[PDB]
């Protein structure tokens, strides 16, 4: 409870806020082996 | 020590009720006239 306004009513009349400018995610580059330089070195195969 | 030594006193005290009274005032018993509202304006604590 608070009843301090006897129609002095001041600091009823603020408006300052907070705002979010926006938000700022990334990427991760999927990097292939076998698209490499390095992959020339190596005879790779699967095996189950 | 409880001696009396000849002499005899009269106590006076005053009390105070809250009461609940009755007006009656008959027809027409005041002649009221009535002025004009004025309006004067100050400074004070903040405002106006």
């Amino acid at each position: 409870f608070f009843k301090q306004i006897r129609s002095d009513d001041n600091s009823l009349y603020s408006a300052q806020f907070d705002i979010l400018l926006g938000t700022y995610c990334n990427t991760l580059n999927f990097v292939r082996f076998l698209e490499l330089g390095l992959s020339v070195a190596c005879i790779c195969t699967k095996f189950p | 020590t409880g001696f009396h030594p000849g002499i005899a006193f009269t106590v006076v005290r005053q009390d105070r009720f809250a009461t609940e009274q009755l007006l009656y005032a008959e027809r027409a018993s005041e002649s009221y006239f009535v002025g004009q509202i004025q309006v004067h304006h100050h400074d004070a604590i903040g405002g106006v």
